[PDB]
């Protein structure tokens, strides 16, 4: 019972870690596209 | 970003051609050279359009 509860609690950690990688990838792509946009508009 | 580049550029072209068209109307001094011989022509075409 201890081993099965430890496995479900580790599975939730793996899903939340990949969700934080998901939010970092989409927000850095938005920020990089915005900075290249202000570069072309100032140019 | 490319749509905002073209919209900024079009606002500049519209402002430049708006001030050039506002400068060409203000040069009406050629029309200030007129006499009664062209006024008789203008009153003739004002007769023709009733």
């Amino acid at each position: 019972g201890q081993q099965l509860r430890e496995a479900k609690a580790q599975a939730a950690e793996i899903v939340e870690q990949a969700k934080k990688r998901a939010n970092q990838i989409v927000d850095e792509a938005r920020d990089q596209a915005r900075t290249e946009g202000e570069r072309l508009k100032a140019q | 970003a490319q749509a905002e580049i073209e919209q900024e550029l079009n606002s500049v072209k519209d402002a430049l051609r708006a001030q050039v068209g506002a400068l060409a109307v203000t040069g009406a001094e050629k029309i200030l050279g007129a006499s009664i011989d062209a006024n008789a022509h203008e009153q003739l075409v004002s007769k023709l359009a009733a």
